[PDB]
């Protein structure tokens, strides 16, 4: 948790409903945006902060919280976009007799700033003496070790927690239907909204350009961004009646 | 020199208010982890409150809302203001330096408060 | 919370008999126990931390161990300065509850 791993996620397409519906995660509640509607919103860069804590302080992974972990290992801002995924890892992160690789900042000089990294294992100064790099009275090691057993209580078990923080490229999935031919549809291709019937065409589009156009510019032809075939667009049958 | 010398005890009415102090020696009150503990006869030694570097004030569920702690940063002193004292609050109060929230490293000499309907 | 209970609440033991003190923890803690000694009008020192380690200057007389629901402190040769109050305290549950105290004295003439 003190060497919390941060991954930049940029220039891709992110899927968030697969994380929401997996049901393998014990705590999944989101601040700033609902988990359903953060798939149709999107951002510039996505930060994934992964660590392993004890499960009894998972309330400390929240905006504006107090405790050892929130103030000395990983601090959240109050204006936090993104949220927290928490799930048990007792069959992997906990070993019989104690898995002690995971450490946390028990002592520090002050509280953290939001998103601050601390790796320094310099000897702490509880009192007043030159500790000079060695351990002794009031000169403690600032990191305390997690004790993980497979026989302990459920909140006193190792929990994997990954926090996603938001801030424009990283935008999610997109699909609705099939393509619909010879019927009046009010289509939406990449953002261009038009109404008309889509037909098989003979217009040999060159491989780079996307959609057609004519004299007195109207988007009369389109290639789909989907399967790459060519579709005429005809206006939807608008004649007057007498 | 490790010293934790305490003051503020005395006889008060049930329903009165008082104020404690714990002068510390050679270490910082506002930057170390310490705790207020009580001992009464017949009952065991009991944790009341704990206070962090800056941090947060953590109380027992029995005394939550009644006691308050306000460390004063002019010197190495730790206070506790006692309001709405119940009848069961006859105890000696100790300021004890902790190793975070694990174990009591050092202790004071305690100041003993007796609350009763007498004089 | 863990409410502490000392079963040998008062034990009068000869000057050197390897006396046995104990407590039970009403909940399940693995080895989360520390043993304390309060002398007469003095500061209550720690004796044992983690239920298996002697902290600082704690001799090989003290062989306290135990787990889960039964914890036992062993005192070996019993100088008269060990006639004191023996506490046992857990690490796991907030709020922290101390032991009720074991009153150990040495019988004299």
């Amino acid at each position: 948790v003190y060497a919390w791993n941060r991954k930049r996620i940029s220039n891709c397409v992110a899927d968030y409903s697969v994380l929401y519906n997996s049901a393998s995660f014990s705590t999944f509640k989101c601040y700033g945006v609902s988990p359903t509607k953060l798939n149709d919103l999107c951002f510039t860069n996505v930060y994934a902060d992964s660590f392993v804590i004890r499960g009894d302080e998972v309330r400390q992974i929240a905006p504006g919280q107090t405790g050892k972990i929130a103030d000395y290992n990983y601090k959240l801002p109050d204006d936090f976009t993104g949220c927290v995924i928490a799930w048990n890892s007792n069959n992997l992160d906990s070993k019989v007799g104690g898995n002690y690789n995971y450490r946390y900042r028990l002592f520090r000089k002050s509280n953290l700033k939001p998103f601050e990294r601390d790796i320094s294992t310099e000897i702490y100064q509880a009192g007043s003496k030159p500790c000079n790099g060695v351990e002794g009275f009031n000169c403690y090691f600032p990191l305390q070790s997690y004790g993980f057993q497979p026989t302990n209580g459920v909140g006193y078990q190792p929990y994997r927690v990954v926090v996603l923080s938001f801030e424009a490229t990283v935008c999610g999935p997109k699909k609705s239907t099939n393509l619909v031919k010879n019927k009046c549809v009010n289509f939406n291709f990449n953002g261009l909204t038009g109404t008309g019937v889509l037909t098989e065409s003979n217009k040999k589009f060159l491989p780079f350009q996307q959609f057609g156009r004519d004299i007195a510019d109207t988007t009369d032809a389109v290639r789909d961004p989907q399967t790459l075939e060519i579709l005429d667009i005809t206006p939807c049958s608008f004649g007057g009646v007498s | 020199e490790v010293q934790l010398v305490e003051s503020g005890g005395g006889l008060i009415q049930p329903g009165g208010s008082l104020r404690l102090s714990c002068a510390a020696s050679e270490f910082i009150v506002s930057r170390n982890y310490m705790s207020w503990v009580r001992q009464a006869p017949g009952t065991g030694l009991e944790w009341v409150s704990v206070i962090y570097p800056g941090g947060s004030t953590f109380y027992a569920d029995s005394v939550k809302g009644r006691f308050t702690i306000s460390r004063d940063n002019s010197k190495n002193t730790l206070y506790l203001q006692m309001d709405s004292l119940r009848v069961e609050d006859t105890a000696v109060y100790y300021c004890a330096r902790d190793y975070g929230d694990f174990y009591f490293d050092y202790w004071g000499q305690g100041t003993l408060v007796t609350v009763s309907s007498a004089s | 919370e863990i409410v502490m209970t000392q079963s040998p609440v008062s034990l009068s033991v000869s000057p050197g008999e390897r006396a046995t003190l104990s407590c039970r923890a009403s909940q399940g803690v693995a080895s989360n126990l520390a043993w304390y000694q309060q002398k007469a009008g003095q500061a209550p020192r720690l004796l044992i931390y983690g239920a298996s380690t002697r902290a600082t200057g704690i001799p090989a007389r003290f062989s306290g161990s135990g787990s889960g629901t039964e914890f036992t402190l062993t005192i070996s040769t019993l100088q008269s300065e060990d006639s004191a109050v023996y506490y046992c305290q857990q690490y796991n549950d907030r709020p922290r509850t101390f032991g009720q105290g074991t009153k150990l004295e040495i019988k004299r003439t």
